[PDB]
């Protein structure tokens, strides 16, 4: 669990993203690792917390399954 | 307003009596 | 020390004695059963009281009772 | 009392306490719990076959 | 508002202190 | 406050969100889609489902309530599929009670557990159909209960 | 340790040198003609006993238990005789007249030093 | 058995401890002069006030701040075990001399720290 | 007496750790020590009954120290609405700067005090800090006084016999009238003194109280019952609490309701409220008979309740005799009536706001409530793991022949049944109901929900006034014989507070207080089938019948006969604190999350998005906790930064409680003897020998210490976002 949220968090914030011209550089979190990775509030705020409000969100829309994915896992 | 009083009594019960608390108790597991 | 009393259900089938790890149980000629014989438990400061006798004492219910009394160093079990 | 006979029993430890069960085996040798008794049904340890005394044992007709 | 009252007030709690040790030591 | 529900004003706005919010996605493919044909049958599937609500009981919300008093003016909400579920699981208890009740004395009754009479299973599967009146009879009886059986101490 | 504890010391003979496994584990030479074997408590030691037992005939066979004042005892065989066979010299203690059934409540235990089966 | 050599066995020996006779005050105050020697540094450099110029002396109240608690251990300790008075570091008197040595020397190697922090 | 236990030899031969955590757990378990008989045990639970009551007022005494000399309570009574009430001051070493910074409100670097006293001691009539003073003096003193009890009735000549304590006969001739009815009495006492003149503007402190008299004309000619005067002119409308302006002068109104501006209970309806709650119970200590002989005898009261339909047994033949020879019997009623009587607080607290400017902090609130609902649920569990106790250790069933208890132990089959019956139906049927709507609110589609109003609850509140459903009863209906009845006395003055949206009192329902009001039920079913159910099975079952042998909290039976994990009446206990949590958990959640609904404003975010599970962890905790979570940042930091560091040790506290919960003790057992195995072998520290033997915890204590980490995890994660969510949403 460790291994992954250490993966798709690290790679949310230093490596994937999308590019605009001019070859600049934009991230899914934007840089949000090393100034927020040393905590736990940091790790729970702004990836367990920040990171679900596209999973939370997702009621009416196609992603919805996954938020019944989402609670009964927890179930 | 004693103010200085904290500065006082949170050490010497916050730390200092977890100590030779430990101590009493500690010994006194033995008496 | 975990005090094993053995009742009147003992049959004296000795799947306790040779179920017991420690010879807390032996078996003793009892003129009251079919068999003749009826466990006893003279050694129970030995006794572990890991109840693996009333695993296998095929009474109706339960001739030899572990009670869990006091706690020496042998009936802790720890090795050192 | 006799073997085969259909018996309650009145002993409020068993686990077939107020069922009925057939008596296999009736001992005359001055056993305090002479009579061998098997059920239909099986308590935890997997045996149904335990033994009785004469006043835990109740016959039907 | 003062400070003379804090000081009566740990004097009576030490007291208190006192009959707490007091009780302690008996039961 | 329950509003009858074919005149809640919120309700008919989860009709035009409804509607037209699957409508966005129906921007998409052309006339003879067959996506844009399944989206044709999913706003008949909401026209259809917001129709069929019009006497049931949407208050302030928008959202259809129900009642559970036996009003008999919602009788049709509650206590219709209560009798109907009730005569339902009625069968099913029924069925596996008649069951039990048959290999309880067979040969083998352990293996008739694991291993069914097809048989007698699907003989007692129909046959509890008229429990009502079989529960009532067998009651009167004095068989549907028993008496004296286990119990631990006191 | 062997300063305040009491180290149990397995003692038997055998007939070849086959390999046992010991209670600390792994395997162990096993002296053919007489060996001794210094345990730290009484299941490893019996553990053994079975270990042995159920395995081949090993018998002559019984820990003296070592305790630190420096005599000794003698477990399992006790009377020369294997515990589960019946020796009439075992007198027994430990048992009363009845089932559970009889036991008294511990309401009537309550406030006395006594226990609930006695009777 | 392995690490149990005579280059450990002779390590060992010579141990401010394990050696063979010193003064309980003396034979604590070698410890103390390890320690009290040691413990200014995980202070100094990274404590709370690494950034003024109490720097060093911060290291010295904080250090002194473990060696009373590690002293009060080593106190309660020979309070509690070491019943005997057989004289040595296993009695009350020779573990009470260990700890005043331990205190005196431990205090007395935080303070030759912080005076050799100078250059 | 020889080592540590000094009470029990049992445990004093025990070489290992277990003899240090038997010894404190076993403390208190004064039926079970070395000879300590019956004279010995009541002797020793009186004086401790004094340690405690001095305990307790040690503490008040310190809240009234704290908010006498660091909080901020005048200024607060300057403006109620707009300060903060300050809670004790900070000294800490470990606030750099930027803390500190984030914590001074004026001079002070104090807590906020969220737990409602300042309310509380104003509307009292404490309006300075010197009264505080000289009530935390005040109850030094009474502390000492308590202390001095305690320490005295161990005195030797001053141990009161036990036949003082076999007067069960005469406590409640003198608890209903002296402690209940003569102080509540007292308390109108202070309340007309001084809460009526203190909120009416008139500082009657201690000098005028016997000068001035709270009516203009007193007691010369009242005696004649002219007792109309008393609620002659009442404090109408135009007045704020405190001052003199728009208030009368009569003391005893029966208006019914809350103010207009403070939105609090009227403190003549308090008066006039103690003061016959004092009649009733002053009259309910003339009940029984003592030396004088003009009463009730007991046994004359429990055996006349036999019913000649005889399906009660032999009735309650048996009672009497098992309750002043037991003590658990006697704890079990004091826990369930007390552990009702705090719900009802929690249930009264909200819902009739007591306190002037409750209901205006909207944090102080918020956790007075969850506060004695979670003391709520720990009362009832302790009245049914002391009836597990009074079933094992303290039951005959020969001075209860064929009783209504031994008749319980007889039907206890039926009970443990028809339990599990109605939670099972239950939890398939707000579990049902939670995930039908949740799949068909996630399938794009919140009509298609199953949304059943509660029309029972709304029925209620139509008897009760609440014109906003349309039932047109009671008092719902102007016209209706109650709606009469009382025209004149308590009803317009309290339909307002009815029928107004403003305050907490019957609030408007939807389908979220069906689905959760069966899912309460769930939680007092299920904790009621663990309970009744190691409470009636606590003595004997099919499994073991054994088990009165082995007292109240044995661990097991080993592996014989399946397995026994969790047999003993310990595990109902034990399995039914988690429920208890679970149970008041959810009771809070959805308190808490109406009234962050309510306080907000949009009763619509609850009502739209509260009858699925995703309505839950999405518009409530995944919203509210922001503030929370927030606490502090690589920004910087907040006031919250203290509660959303708490929440996460919180955490810490309750995954570590699933480490003695989940894995049991021989893996750690026999990772000890690694442990010690290696600080043997070792060199430089073989010399350091320990002297208990290290031994991991037994399994009793380690199922204990499991649910004391799962609970302190628990109730601080909960406290932490209660508070933080509110006062990060407000304040
Ligand atoms: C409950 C009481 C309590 C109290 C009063 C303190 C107080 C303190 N802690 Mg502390 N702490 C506590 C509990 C407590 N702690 C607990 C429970 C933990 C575990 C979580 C810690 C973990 C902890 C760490 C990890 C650190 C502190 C530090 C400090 C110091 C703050 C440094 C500073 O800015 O001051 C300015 C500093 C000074 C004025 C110098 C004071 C140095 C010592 C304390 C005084 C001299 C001691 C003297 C030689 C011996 C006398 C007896 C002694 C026991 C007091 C301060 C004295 C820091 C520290 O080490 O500071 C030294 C630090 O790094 N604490
Ligand atoms: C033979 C069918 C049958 C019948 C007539 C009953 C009847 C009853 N059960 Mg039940 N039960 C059954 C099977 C059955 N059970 C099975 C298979 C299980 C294991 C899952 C349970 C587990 C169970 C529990 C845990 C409890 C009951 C309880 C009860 C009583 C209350 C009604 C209730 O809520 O049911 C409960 C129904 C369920 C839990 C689920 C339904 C069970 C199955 C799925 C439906 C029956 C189909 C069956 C397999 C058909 C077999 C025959 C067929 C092949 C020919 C009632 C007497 C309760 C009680 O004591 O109240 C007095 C109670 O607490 N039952
Ligand atoms: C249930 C009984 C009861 C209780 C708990 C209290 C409690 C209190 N009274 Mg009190 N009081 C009571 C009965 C009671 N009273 C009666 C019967 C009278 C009439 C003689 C008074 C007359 C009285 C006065 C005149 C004053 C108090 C005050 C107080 C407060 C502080 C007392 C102190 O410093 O010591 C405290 C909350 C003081 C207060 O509230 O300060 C403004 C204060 O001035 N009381
Ligand atoms: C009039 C005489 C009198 C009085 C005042 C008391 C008073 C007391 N006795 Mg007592 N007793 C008496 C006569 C009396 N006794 C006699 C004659 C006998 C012999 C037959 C005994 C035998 C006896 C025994 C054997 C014991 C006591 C104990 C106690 C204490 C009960 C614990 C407590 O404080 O609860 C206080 C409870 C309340 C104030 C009320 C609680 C419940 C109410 C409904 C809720 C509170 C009201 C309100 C809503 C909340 C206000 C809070 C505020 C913040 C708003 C209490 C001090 C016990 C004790 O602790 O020893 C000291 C004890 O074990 N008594
Ligand atoms: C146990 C509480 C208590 C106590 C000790 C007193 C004590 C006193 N009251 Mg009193 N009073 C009380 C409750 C109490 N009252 C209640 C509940 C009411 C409302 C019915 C009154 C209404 C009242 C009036 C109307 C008057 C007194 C007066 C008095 C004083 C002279 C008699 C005396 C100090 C007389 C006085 O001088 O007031 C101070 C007076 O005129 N009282
Ligand atoms: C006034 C109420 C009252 C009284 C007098 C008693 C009295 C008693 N209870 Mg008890 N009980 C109560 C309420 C009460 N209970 C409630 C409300 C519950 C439900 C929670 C229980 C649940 C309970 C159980 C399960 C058991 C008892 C037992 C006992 C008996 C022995 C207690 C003992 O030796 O503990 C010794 C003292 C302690 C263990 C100290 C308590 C420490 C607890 C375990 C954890 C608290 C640590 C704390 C949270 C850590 C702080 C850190 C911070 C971050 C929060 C004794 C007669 C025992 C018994 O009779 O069996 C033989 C028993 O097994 N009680
Ligand atoms: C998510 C956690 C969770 C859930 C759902 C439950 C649920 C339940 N517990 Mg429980 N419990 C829990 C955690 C939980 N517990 C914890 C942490 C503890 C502490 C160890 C306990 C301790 C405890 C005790 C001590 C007791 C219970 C009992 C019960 C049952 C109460 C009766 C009821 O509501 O039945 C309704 C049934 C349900 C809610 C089950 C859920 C419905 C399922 C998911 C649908 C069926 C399967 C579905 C078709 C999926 C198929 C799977 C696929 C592979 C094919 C219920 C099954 C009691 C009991 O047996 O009551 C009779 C009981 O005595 N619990
Ligand atoms: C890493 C490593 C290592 C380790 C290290 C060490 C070992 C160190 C330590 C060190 C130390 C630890 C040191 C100490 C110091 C000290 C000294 C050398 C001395 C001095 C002296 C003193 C301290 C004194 C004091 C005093 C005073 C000042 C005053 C008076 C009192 C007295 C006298 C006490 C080794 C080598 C092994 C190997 C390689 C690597
Ligand atoms: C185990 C045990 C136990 C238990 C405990 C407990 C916990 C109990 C329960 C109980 C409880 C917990 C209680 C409750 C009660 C109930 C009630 C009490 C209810 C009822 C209700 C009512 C009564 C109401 C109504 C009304 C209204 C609404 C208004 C009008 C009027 C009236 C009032 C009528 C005991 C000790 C006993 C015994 C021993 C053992
Ligand atoms: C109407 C109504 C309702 C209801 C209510 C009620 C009605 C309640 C009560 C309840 C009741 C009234 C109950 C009764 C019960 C009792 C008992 C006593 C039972 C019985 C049972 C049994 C006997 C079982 C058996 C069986 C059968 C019968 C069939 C087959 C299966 C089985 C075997 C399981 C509601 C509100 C919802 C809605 C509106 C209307
Ligand atoms: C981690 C864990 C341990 C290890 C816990 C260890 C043994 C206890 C460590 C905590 C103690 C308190 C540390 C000792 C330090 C104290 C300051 C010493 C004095 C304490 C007493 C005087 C109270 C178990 O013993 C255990 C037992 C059974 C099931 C699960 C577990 C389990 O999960
Ligand atoms: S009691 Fe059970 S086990 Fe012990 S001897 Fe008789 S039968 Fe064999
Ligand atoms: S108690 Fe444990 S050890 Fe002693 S006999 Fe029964 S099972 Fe063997
Ligand atoms: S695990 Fe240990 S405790 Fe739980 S049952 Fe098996 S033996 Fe008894």
């Amino acid at each position: 669990s460790i291994v992954i949220f250490h993966f798709s968090w690290k790679m949310q914030s230093d490596v994937w993203g999308t590019v605009t011209s001019n070859g600049a550089i934009s991230h899914i979190t934007g840089g949000n690792f090393a100034q927020s990775a040393i905590t736990i509030n940091g790790w729970l705020r702004d990836f367990l917390w920040a990171q679900a409000s596209q999973v939370i969100q997702s009621y009416g829309s196609s992603l919805s399954a996954y938020g019944l994915m989402f609670l009964g896992a927890h179930f | 307003s004693a103010s200085y009083l904290p500065s006082i009594l949170v050490p010497t019960v916050g730390l200092i009596l977890p100590f030779a608390s430990m101590a009493i108790l500690f010994i006194a597991i033995e008496k | 020390a975990h005090t094993v009393k053995i009742y009147d259900n003992c049959i004296g089938c000795t799947q306790c004695v040779r179920a017991c790890p420690l010879d807390v149980l032996e078996m003793v000629p009892w003129d009251g059963c079919k068999a003749g014989q009826m466990a006893s438990a003279p050694r129970t400061e030995d006794c572990v009281g890991c109840k693996r006798c009333e695993t296998a004492c095929p009474t109706d219910f339960l001739s030899i009772r572990v009670y869990l009394g006091g706690e020496t160093t042998r009936s802790m079990g720890l090795a050192y | 009392i006799k073997k085969g006979s259909l018996v309650k029993i009145l002993r409020p430890e068993s686990f077939w306490y107020n069922e009925v069960g057939t008596v296999v085996n009736v001992e005359t040798s001055k056993v305090l719990y002479p009579v061998l008794v098997r059920f239909d049904k099986v308590n935890y340890s997997g045996l149904n076959s335990t033994n009785f005394s004469l006043d835990e044992l109740v016959e039907i007709k | 508002i003062t400070d003379n009252q804090v000081f009566v007030a740990l004097i009576m709690a030490l007291v208190c202190g006192y009959l707490a040790v007091k009780l302690a030591k008996q039961l | 406050v329950l509003t009858p529900c074919q005149q809640s004003e919120a309700f008919h706005k989860r009709e035009i969100n409804e509607v037209r919010t699957l409508e966005n996605r129906q921007a998409n493919y052309e006339a003879n889609s067959p996506s844009y044909l399944a989206l044709q049958s999913q706003i008949d599937q909401v026209h259809k489902r917001f129709d069929k609500y019009g006497t049931l009981l949407c208050g302030q919300d928008g959202l259809p309530h129900l009642i559970t008093d036996g009003d008999w003016r919602h009788a049709r909400e509650f206590t219709i599929p209560a009798l109907l579920f009730l005569y339902i699981t009625g069968w099913i208890g029924w069925v596996g009670r008649s069951y039990l009740k048959y290999t309880k004395e067979t040969k083998n009754p352990t293996e008739q557990e694991i291993i069914l009479d097809v048989p007698m299973a699907l003989k007692y599967m129909l046959s509890g159909f008229l429990w009502p009146l079989s529960a009532w009879q067998e009651y009167r009886s004095g068989q549907l209960l028993a008496k004296e059986d286990e119990i631990t101490v006191s | 340790c062997a300063e305040t504890e009491e180290k149990y010391a397995m003692t038997w003979s055998s007939d070849q040198q086959h390999i046992f496994e010991m209670p600390t584990g792994g395997a162990a030479v096993m002296n053919s003609g007489d060996n001794l074997l210094y345990l730290a408590r009484k299941e490893q030691a019996l553990a053994l006993a079975t270990q042995l037992r159920t395995q081949f005939k090993i018998q002559d066979y019984k820990i003296y238990r070592i305790f630190p004042s420096g005599e000794v005892q003698y477990l399992h065989p006790k009377d020369g005789v294997l515990p589960y066979q019946v020796n009439k010299g075992r007198e027994q203690v430990g048992r009363v007249k009845s089932t559970i059934g009889k036991n008294v409540n511990p309401a009537q235990v309550k406030f006395t030093s006594k226990a609930t089966y006695d009777r | 058995p392995i690490n149990s050599s005579s280059l450990t066995r002779a390590y060992l020996s010579q141990l401010p401890i394990y050696r063979r006779g010193v003064s309980p005050f003396l034979r604590g105050l070698e410890i103390g002069m390890a320690h009290g020697y040691f413990l200014i540094g995980p202070f100094v450099q990274l404590g709370p006030l690494r950034n003024t110029d109490i720097k060093y002396l911060a290291g010295l109240l904080s250090a002194i701040g473990l060696i009373v608690i590690l002293t009060l251990g080593m106190l309660l300790y020979g309070a509690v075990s070491f019943t005997n008075d057989s004289q040595d570091l296993e009695s009350v008197d020779g573990w009470r001399q260990l700890a005043s040595g331990f205190l005196l020397g431990a205090v007395g190697g935080a303070g030759f720290a912080y005076l050799l922090l100078t250059l | 007496a020889t080592k540590f236990p000094k009470f029990s030899q049992a445990l004093a031969s025990d070489p290992t750790t277990r003899r240090i955590w038997y010894g404190i757990a076993t403390a208190h378990d004064f039926e079970s020590h070395d000879g300590m008989t019956e004279e010995n045990l009541y002797q020793k639970i009186f004086a401790s009954h004094f340690g405690h009551l001095a305990i307790i007022f040690l503490w008040t005494s310190g809240n009234l120290f704290h908010v006498a000399w660091q909080g901020n309570f005048e200024q607060w009574v300057a403006n109620p609405l707009k300060t903060k009430p300050l809670a004790h001051a900070i000294w800490d070493p470990h606030f750099g700067q930027a803390a500190l910074k984030a914590f001074t409100r004026g001079d002070t670097v104090a807590n906020i005090s969220y737990s409602g006293v300042y309310h509380w001691w104003y509307t009292i009539g404490i309006r300075n800090n010197v009264e505080l003073y000289t009530g935390a003096l005040g109850l030094l003193v009474l502390s000492a006084v308590f202390l001095l009890a305690g320490w005295l009735h161990i005195q030797p000549k001053f141990k009161p016999s036990l036949s003082w304590f076999k007067n069960n006969e005469s406590r409640l001739n003198h608890h209903l009238a002296g402690l209940f009815g003569v102080s509540s009495l007292a308390w109108t006492g202070h309340l007309v003194h001084v809460a009526i003149p203190a909120s009416r503007g008139q500082h009657v402190g201690w000098d005028n109280f016997i000068m001035t008299p709270p009516h203009p004309a007193g007691l010369q000619p009242f005696f004649t019952g002219n007792w109309s005067v008393y609620a002659q002119s009442p404090d109408s409308m135009q007045h704020v609490f405190g001052t003199s302006q728009g208030a009368g002068t009569a003391i005893l109104t029966f208006l019914g309701g809350f103010h207009p501006q403070t939105q609090s209970l009227w403190l003549t309806d308090m008066a006039h409220h103690h003061l016959a709650i004092a009649v009733i119970f002053i009259v309910a200590g003339h009940m029984y008979r003592t030396n004088f002989g003009i009463g009730h005898n007991l046994k004359t009261i429990l055996e006349a309740h036999r019913p000649p339909s005889g399906r009660l047994g032999k009735g309650h033949i048996g009672i009497y005799q098992t309750l002043t020879n037991s003590l658990h019997f006697q704890l079990g009623l004091a826990l369930a009536s007390l552990s009702v009587v705090t719900s009802l607080v929690a249930q009264h607290m909200y819902a009739m706001p007591p306190y002037a400017y409750m209901a205006f902090d909207y944090v102080t609130q918020s956790a007075l409530y969850t506060h004695h609902q979670y003391i709520a649920g720990l009362l009832i569990v302790g009245a049914f793991a002391h009836g597990a106790i009074f079933f094992i250790r303290d039951y005959d069933p020969e001075q209860n022949q064929d009783n209504v208890l031994a008749r319980m132990l007889a039907h206890k089959e039926a009970v443990i049944s028809h339990l599990s019956w109605v939670s099972l139906f239950l939890g398939f049927h707000t579990l049902g109901l939670y995930v039908h709507n949740d799949v068909v609110v996630a399938f794009g589609n919140p009509e298609k929900q199953i949304l059943i109003e509660p029309i029972f609850a709304q029925w209620i509140q139509a008897t009760s006034g609440k014109m906003l459903y349309g039932f047109q009863v009671l008092l719902s209906s102007s016209t209706s014989n109650a709606s009469v009845a009382a025209q004149q006395l308590w009803l317009p003055g309290w339909l307002e507070a009815v029928n107004n949206e403003s305050n907490s009192l019957f609030l408007t329902i939807g389908p979220g207080d069906f689905l959760v009001h069966h899912a309460i039920a769930l939680g007092l079913h299920t904790t009621t089938l663990i309970l009744v159910k190691g409470a009636l099975d606590a003595r004997g079952s099919k499994l073991m019948p054994d088990k009165k042998d082995f007292g109240y909290s044995f661990p097991c039976d080993g592996p014989g006969r399946g397995g026994t994990c969790d047999i003993s009446a310990w595990d109902a206990f034990y399995l039914a604190m988690f429920w208890m949590l679970n149970t008041i958990g959810w009771v809070t959640f959805y308190w808490h999350w109406k009234h962050l609904s309510l306080w907000q404003g949009n009763v619509a975010q609850f009502n739209e998005s509260s009858t699925y599970l995703m309505g839950w962890l999405r518009d409530y905790l995944w919203l509210n906790s922001s503030p929370l979570i927030n606490g502090y940042n690589p920004y910087g930091m907040n006031s919250l930064a203290v509660w959303s560091w708490m929440f996460l040790f919180a955490h810490l506290v309750w995954a570590t409680g699933f480490m003695f919960l989940i894995s049991w003790r021989g893996y750690w057992q026999e990772l000890i003897e690694t442990l010690a195995w290696a600080h043997e072998r070792t060199p430089l520290a073989n010399l350091i020998r320990w002297k208990d033997k290290p031994v991991a915890l037994s399994i009793v204590q380690a199922r204990l210490v499991g649910l004391v980490h799962f609970t302190v995890g628990y109730i601080l994660t909960y406290a932490a976002f209660v508070i933080a969510s509110t006062a990060g949403k407000f304040s």
